């Protein structure tokens, strides 16, 4: 289906401690691959996936080269702001930014993004377009005008539909062993007594990936996942996901539960009961 | 000033086997501002644990994952502990094999 | 690869 590849940058100021912590990841699909952290000596980008170990020296020097110099900007972004809030240098202030590629199955861009922080709020936008930006405060209408003067959102433009989309496919065919082919849930109930009345049955789905899930409990063929209690999905650690859903039934009736299970691996979506 | 408070998941990666050797995780999620302290513990004494890189949300709000490598027995109590800003103190949550 | 480095806000 479709793909996508996205950047999450974080910069946090440390008051009279030197320069602010930068954070970058890059993430194919589920998958991260690429970081980079201010925190050390001598920082630069690294891989985190296997399949982009592969890139020489040249593609590297590059990132981290254009890493770096994003973490200065950062730097001097989160100074220009406490002149726009007119806020004291003493306290702690963060920016984030967001931006990806979504693209169709044969490659071809779907929609383009980018966004930008102050303290946890919307800060600036690139519009769907990719031509003008949405300002969410007074402040953020000063970088607006800015932009807008330095050609900003067409460069932002030729990226998301050049280089994001034609690296994306090169990610994506570098690691095609593991981003490529789905990994189905394994699934299982169990069954936990609360006492000699009451039973929980949950529904487990572990080790799959993609991360997107749905699972639903039925009784007596109807639909009652509005009782279950469903966890967010979590991270198992080893680049896959899990997932559960659980019911309180009456003791004796537990043949009468059936749970749902629907993803992006199973040839046929999975209908179990406890055993 | 628009703050999260942060929403904390405990468990292993594989169906936990008494004796057999296995990964303990704290998915720690949802919380602004960044700056948070998140703890793996051993019958409530800390283990020395790794933490992922800082990433968020399309909402901003951050996720975190600590992890180590544990193997579960009959006796030994296992938590997480979590301190943020938003929280009045701090938020500890058990272990529990069938969650 | 990562977009490269933006204008000051």
């Amino acid at each position: 289906g479709s793909h996508s590849l996205r950047y999450f940058y974080t910069a946090v100021s440390r008051p009279g401690l030197g320069e602010p912590r930068f954070i970058a990841v890059g993430y194919v699909d589920d998958t991260q691959f690429v970081r980079f952290d201010s925190d050390a000596p001598n920082p630069r980008m690294e891989p985190r996936a296997p399949w982009v170990e592969q890139e020489g020296p040249e593609y590297w020097d590059r990132e981290t080269r254009k890493v770096k110099n994003t973490a200065q900007i950062f730097r001097v972004d989160l100074n220009t702001l406490l002149r726009y809030y007119n806020q004291s240098e003493s306290g702690s202030h963060n920016i984030q930014r967001m931006y990806g590629c979504d693209v169709e199955p044969d490659g071809r861009l779907l929609r383009g993004y980018n966004q930008d922080s102050y303290d946890g709020k919307d800060y600036i936008a690139l519009n769907e377009d990719l031509r003008s930006w949405t300002a969410a405060d007074t402040a953020a209408q000063i970088t607006g005008r800015k932009w807008e003067e330095a050609g900003e959102a067409e460069r932002w433009r030729n990226y998301l539909q050049g280089t994001c989309v034609e690296w994306l496919a090169k990610y994506l065919d570098m690691g095609k062993e593991t981003l490529l082919r789905a990994e189905s849930p394994n699934t299982r109930v169990t069954r936990h007594p609360i006492s000699d009345r009451e039973v929980t049955l949950r529904c487990w789905a572990l080790g799959f990936y993609p991360a997107e899930i749905t699972l639903t409990w039925q009784r007596d063929g109807q639909d009652h996942t509005q009782d279950a209690e469903l966890v967010e999905t979590r991270p198992a650690g080893d680049g896959t996901f899990q997932k559960w859903a659980a019911v309180v039934v009456s003791s004796g009736e537990e043949q009468r539960y059936t749970c749902h299970v629907q993803h992006e691996g199973l040839r046929e979506p999975i209908t179990l009961r406890w055993e | 000033m628009v703050q999260h408070s942060p929403k904390v998941q405990v468990y292993s990666r594989h169906p936990a086997e008494n004796g057999k050797p296995n990964f303990l995780n704290c998915y720690v999620s949802g919380f602004h501002p960044p700056q948070i302290d998140i703890t793996l513990m051993k019958n409530g004494k800390k283990m020395e644990a790794e933490q992922t890189d800082l990433s968020f949300n399309r909402d901003w709000t951050f996720y975190l994952l600590v992890h180590t490598e544990f193997t579960p027995t009959v006796e030994d109590e296992y938590s997480c502990q979590v301190n943020h800003t938003t929280l009045s103190e701090p938020k500890v949550v058990k272990w529990d094999r069938d969650m | 690869r990562m977009a490269n480095v933006s204008t000051g806000r």
